[PDB]
RNA sequence: UAUAUGUCAGCGUGU
């Protein structure tokens, strides 16, 4: 009913006071910056997930746009307010619109360590391996047989 | 929900204007109180505007039009009720 | 609650993407029981599951595997493909033999297969080879078997010791009625605890039962194997 | 204790102060995990002299760096000691040893 | 040497041994280098960092 | 085919040693071996009730962070050998040890109070180490039966009556296993050639039964798969 | 939202 008595349910985190924040979040960006600002992917728009833990969670593909490293680095997050800020934040800052890197146009968005690894393995053939020279309906099967 | 809004920029064409439109539209329904013209999923305001702004049925032009409509039968409301 | 209490699925949800495409939903589940689940049912429903397929056939003019007949667009190793993609339901006993006759213009559809009462076609607009030419014909008995799992013609071949009677071209048998699965494990939040499991699970099959049939004869097959051991 | 090391980790131990090394040969008179007494040997007594040395141990002392410090005897009842020999491990050190 | 201390013990002189998928139970398709390895807790606390 | 599944019996139990114990399932079909497995490992290791040491209170002892007169090892090294003692409790849930000791030598667990209920798999297990003759070491450990792994820090959002001074919580790890293994190997009955037989290694604190342990897994495993059973 | 009272140096960490 007032002010006061929301502070003291938020202090004491209440059940409810999860699914208001649940709620609250369900489409409102936040921008996510790295120390060293250098160029315009330095500060993007994500939209949060709700997780346990102390440390932000950060997708592997925008690594190379943050120039950043899983050895300690540390990010800064910033909560846009008025209607204005969500939406261009969502239209103009949001990590699926930047792709291309304004210096030169190359893309920005490209599997670096694991990925790369993983397709190369999977995409590899050997000449003399188990089930060799057999006949399958479609990619279906061959997932089947492999599992 | 919402990933891109490269659709909704074609609709606009411009992309700064768009966030403009689409600020509008959110205005007007969180305190206007005005009604979705699209199914309302559960999404945020600005989800919503910029849904209902992708198969065109609100951009610049169109919500001119309907506050000047607004404008007109309000006026006139009012001086049916002063006459 | 108690020691021996334990979270239960109550979010179950089911979406229909086709007659043989199906998406379950389990939420919450107990944190790692979802990879338990999972891996348990995708392994039973992908090398226990008990249905009839496609053993062997013989087709008169051919010999081997790599021969060729006159009239018929498609080669012998894509008419065994098409074969092997065909879903027969066996109700009267597990070894039935039928024979597909045709002559014209056009595709050969399963609908030209031989009526039998016990076997059932699920897709009669199978298509499984082509003639081209008035004149040539096809004629072939096809052989179903009931089986589990996924037999390859290599394990069969060296198993067969019968001196390889010859024209009886080895067909791969996917007894499983399952085409695919896959399942994944989601973060859900009960409460506080933002740490609890959910499990989706994608299934396609051959259209011979439902998916959801699948997952219950599954689950089924677990729990019977397990009653020993359940106090 | 480091499983593989370089043989330094002894050096780096003693001759930092952070473990109690005994001044004098002799055996642990008493034990405890807050103080040592030991007896010294009548060779290295001075005359009118009790014969005791004593090692109070730093218990849980707040460093420069808001870490913890702490001494843990690694000596038991009645043990012969020598001198140089430790007779507590200080922070970050396992019987002598560093241990980061 | 370490060869030799390996052959010591019962194992093996590759240092790579086989490894099963703990959620799967699947073998790994490679042998994988496990080991003893020295590490160390720097002063870069997450909940000091917050 | 369809109906012929031979179902896995409890054969032979090896108790190889107080805490190492072996189990063999057999018959089993092929493929099932690795999944029953499988599923009984990862069942084990994570969800198998346990009692544990939760709260000690020393008469002479304020806070973890202190030393007792006449004690060899610390107060937090006191309560880190307590946290792996192996307790088993029958019907309580919830008991209060107390343990008194007087003299110079090592307090192990064979030095606790006798109770009826409770009994020590490890009377062996050191505690503690008295150096001197005057010292007197008197102690009330907390004993509760939950399951997994729940840290002291969780277990402070209870407020009631804040705690008094001198109560030391200690982490929990009710899990009584700490290893399983598994293995699939080729089983014979009658003149039936494709059959499997597993044979699971389980080495725990000795606080609980394998065979108890295999059935309690069984149980967990049949209560949620009967959701995938009536699928609705 | 306005709460109880923050400014300069030196040192250090990550890009
Ligand atoms: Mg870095």
């Amino acid at each position: 009913t007032t002010i006061k008595a929301a502070k003291k349910m938020v202090e004491r985190e209440e059940a409810v006071v999860w699914d208001i924040l649940d709620e609250v979040i369900r489409e409102h960006p936040v921008l996510l910056n790295r120390a060293p600002t250098l160029h315009r992917l330095g500060i993007q728009a994500f939209e949060p997930v709700l997780i346990e833990g102390k440390a932000i969670q950060l997708h592997p593909l925008v690594c190379a746009a943050y120039n950043a490293d899983f050895d300690g680095d540390q990010m800064a997050v910033h909560v846009p307010l008025t209607l204005e800020a969500q939406l261009e934040a969502r239209a103009l800052m949001m990590s699926t619109n930047n792709i291309l890197s304004p210096a030169n146009g190359e893309p920005i968005i490209v599997p670096s360590q694991d990925v790369v690894l993983g397709l190369y393995y999977m995409t590899r053939d050997c000449v003399n391996a188990k089930g060799e020279g057999m006949v399958l309906t479609g990619p279906k099967e061959a997932e089947r047989l492999y599992r | 929900a919402r990933v891109t809004v490269q659709d909704a920029v074609e609709k606009i064409g411009n992309r700064f204007d768009l966030v403009l439109v689409a600020a509008r539209r959110a205005r007007q329904m969180q305190v206007g109180g005005k009604d979705p013209l699209v199914p309302e999923e559960n999404d945020k305001t600005t989800v919503i505007a910029l849904r209902e702004i992708e198969e065109g049925l609100i951009n610049n032009q169109i919500l001119d039009v309907r506050e000047r409509q607004e404008q007109q039968e309000q006026e006139a409301a009012e001086l049916q009720a002063v006459t | 609650g108690s020691v021996t209490e334990f979270l239960k699925p109550r979010l179950v949800d089911i979406e229909q993407v086709s007659s043989t495409h199906a998406k379950v939903t389990l939420e919450p589940l107990e944190r790692g029981f979802g990879h338990t689940l999972g891996n348990a049912l995708r392994r039973i429903l992908l090398s226990s599951m008990p249905g009839c397929a496609v053993t062997e056939v013989e087709i008169d003019g051919v010999l081997h595997e790599y021969s060729t007949k006159e009239g018929v667009q498609e080669d012998i190793l894509e008419i065994l493909l098409n074969l092997k993609g065909l879903a027969v339901r066996v109700q009267g006993k597990d070894e039935v033999i039928l024979t597909l006759n045709k002559s014209g213009i056009g595709p050969v559809t399963a609908a030209d297969i031989t009526h039998d009462g016990d076997v059932e076609i699920v897709k009669p607009q199978h298509v499984i080879c082509h003639l081209t030419d008035e004149n040539a014909s096809i004629s072939m008995r096809i052989k179903v078997q009931r089986g589990r799992g996924y037999v390859p013609a290599s394990t069969r071949i060296h198993s067969e010791e019968d001196e390889r009677p010859i024209g009886r071209l080895l067909v791969d048998a996917c007894y499983s009625p399952v085409e695919r699965i896959a399942y994944n494990v989601e973060a859900a939040r009960v409460e506080q605890r933002t740490d609890l499991d959910k499990l989706v699970i994608e299934m396609e099959t051959n259209g011979t039962i439902d998916p959801e049939e699948a997952i219950r004869r599954a689950a089924t097959i677990l729990a019977e194997q397990l009653e020993a051991f359940v106090d | 204790k480091p499983l593989v090391g370089t043989g330094m980790e002894r050096a780096v131990a003693v001759d930092s102060g952070v473990t109690a090394v005994a001044k004098r040969g002799g055996v642990v008179q008493y034990v405890d995990a807050s103080r040592i007494v030991i007896k010294v040997n009548e060779d290295e007594m001075y005359p009118g002299e009790a014969g005791i040395d004593i090692y109070n141990l730093t218990k849980y002392t707040r460093s420069n760096q808001n870490t913890c410090i702490n001494q843990m005897p690694c000596v038991s009842l009645g043990e012969p000691v020598e001198r140089g020999d430790v007779l507590a491990d200080g922070p970050s050190t396992d019987l002598g040893e560093l241990a980061l | 040497e370490i060869k030799e201390l390996l052959k010591l013990g019962d194992l093996p002189t590759s240092g790579q041994i086989r490894l099963y998928d703990g959620r799967t139970g699947e073998q790994f398709e490679r042998p994988v280098t496990v080991g003893y390895m020295y590490m160390l807790k720097l002063n870069h606390l997450v909940d000091d960092k917050m």
